């Protein structure tokens, strides 16, 4: 069905088919030099140029080389600029370019290629759907939203556009509105709709509005492999890690860290309070849409295993203290931060992104009553100078119905069963 | 944007090829 040869390339179909046969049979070195010869003999051949690119692409996979792949990405573009490029070949070449650009993390370059693709094929629905993803991958939910509105103005039942539109709506806190789009799109079954994100957010959406069928969808997500359990709904996981909502210090093995936190708790408190008191902008409001109501702000010392040097100027002894514990300072899937919460605050039930961390909470200023945290089926409270430990990949929920402010210190650690290699290699979150 | 306490971003990791 693919029509990849223009009239010129048909005049040399035998040479092109010989080169491609070498590639399909795995003789990459041989194929590279065959298509190189063809590109040399026929500088204007689109098919010879595409074969060169596919061979560079294959050679990048064999060597696991980003640099080689960057070369393939440029050759795929050369294909699109040659004379009389068949439409099927033009689409294949630029689509692969954008896909490989995404693989490298060149999200801005992929977006440019995707904008050119949609401009070349205005009627290809799937290219617009992929353009929307391109916007989402750069954090441009406004342009992404327009793309999917366009799409389902033309094609109202495209399941892919439905779940992506509902995902965008929920991100904008259009909870009730996003439900039908997320719900219908999963039941569609279209390619790209069987994604844990959409199961995660549909259930959460339904939970926030009281729609008691949310857990029916979580169990479904569990059946599809997206959630380890109905309660533990993180999506960036290492399978087999001990899963329990509450931990003791002994169970984590990080007993010296827990001791250092509790023994030095007044020093940690006083530095955090001193930062509050200066009243600069260092405590930032929570900005993940997790609050039903109230006031919640956080002052972060470490994130993604990276020390915030300016923050540590405001809590210099606390930061010096923590350097002794790479299990937290090097936890590239966690943070170290102070968290202040004021009266009249309720945090929605929610889950963290990964099962590769545990969270330690050290009480610093805890009103005698009104402050609660539930994780899974158990509700606990903080105490000044004491550490609580839970797995925030389990659903958890917080209340602040006290008469004054509540301050804690949050120290993330690698899940103890993660190996040193896993701790060095896992992508940061 | 980053996924700190939740799963708000379309993707929570920044891939870098091989
Ligand atoms: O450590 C967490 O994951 C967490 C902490 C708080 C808090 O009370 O500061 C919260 F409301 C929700 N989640
Ligand atoms: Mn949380």
């Amino acid at each position: 069905k693919p029509k990849l040869l223009n009239k010129f390339d048909k005049t040399i179909k035998a040479e092109l088919d010989a080169a491609e046969k070498l590639r399909k049979r795995g003789k990459i070195e041989e194929a590279v030099n065959a298509f190189k010869e063809l590109v040399r003999k026929y500088p204007q051949s689109p098919r010879a140029r595409y074969g060169k690119a596919q061979c560079e692409d294959d050679l990048a996979e064999k060597r696991r080389s980003n640099e080689v792949l960057r070369g393939a990405i440029e050759t795929y573009q050369e294909v699109a600029s040659l004379p009389d490029v068949p439409a099927d070949l033009l689409k294949l070449s630029l689509k692969r370019r954008s896909d490989r650009q995404q693989f490298l993390g060149h999200m801005r370059g992929s977006l440019l290629t995707l904008q050119r693709l949609v401009q070349l094929f205005p009627n290809d629905t799937s290219l617009k759907n992929d353009l929307g993803v391109g916007y989402l991958l750069i954090g441009d939910n406004d342009n992404a939203k327009k793309v999917y509105e366009e799409v389902l103005s033309v094609t109202p039942n495209d399941g892919f556009a439905k779940v992506h539109y509902g995902f965008i709506l929920k991100a904008q806190n259009k909870i009730a509105e996003s439900i039908p789009y997320l719900k219908e799109g999963i039941e569609s079954g279209d390619p790209g709709t069987d994604d844990g994100r959409f199961y995660f957010h549909l259930g959460d959406a339904m939970q926030r509005v009281g729609n008691k069928e949310a857990y029916k969808w979580y169990e479904l997500g569990h059946k599809r492999g997206h959630f380890a359990s109905v309660w533990q709904r993180s999506l960036y996981n290492v399978n087999g890690l001990k899963a329990q909502p509450w931990w003791t210090p002994k169970e984590t093995g990080y007993t010296e860290l827990v001791k250092s936190l509790e023994r030095n708790w007044k020093l940690i408190r006083d530095e955090g309070l001193a930062v509050m008191d200066k009243a600069k902008g260092l405590f930032l409001p929570e900005d993940e849409n997790l609050r039903e109501k109230g006031d919640w702000s956080q002052f972060t010392l470490w994130q993604q295993g990276r020390r915030n040097e300016n923050a540590c100027k405001g809590a210099p002894k606390t930061c010096t203290l923590l350097e002794k514990f790479p299990e937290t300072t090097g936890c590239r899937r966690g943070q170290i931060k102070y968290s202040i919460m004021h009266p009249g605050t309720h945090v929605w039930p929610h889950t963290g992104p990964t099962n590769c961390r545990l969270r330690m909470h050290l009480g610093l200023v805890i009103p005698k009553e009104g402050c609660k945290i539930r994780c899974a089926n158990e509700t606990k409270t903080w105490e000044e100078g004491k550490v609580l430990i839970f797995d925030d990949s389990f659903e958890h929920e917080v209340w602040q119905d006290a008469s004054s402010f509540r301050l804690i210190f949050i120290v993330d650690v690698w899940h103890p069963e993660l190996t040193p290699q896993q701790r060095r290699s896992l992508p940061a979150i | 944007g980053k996924c700190k306490d939740g799963l708000g971003e379309y993707t929570c990791t920044s891939l870098e090829g091989f």
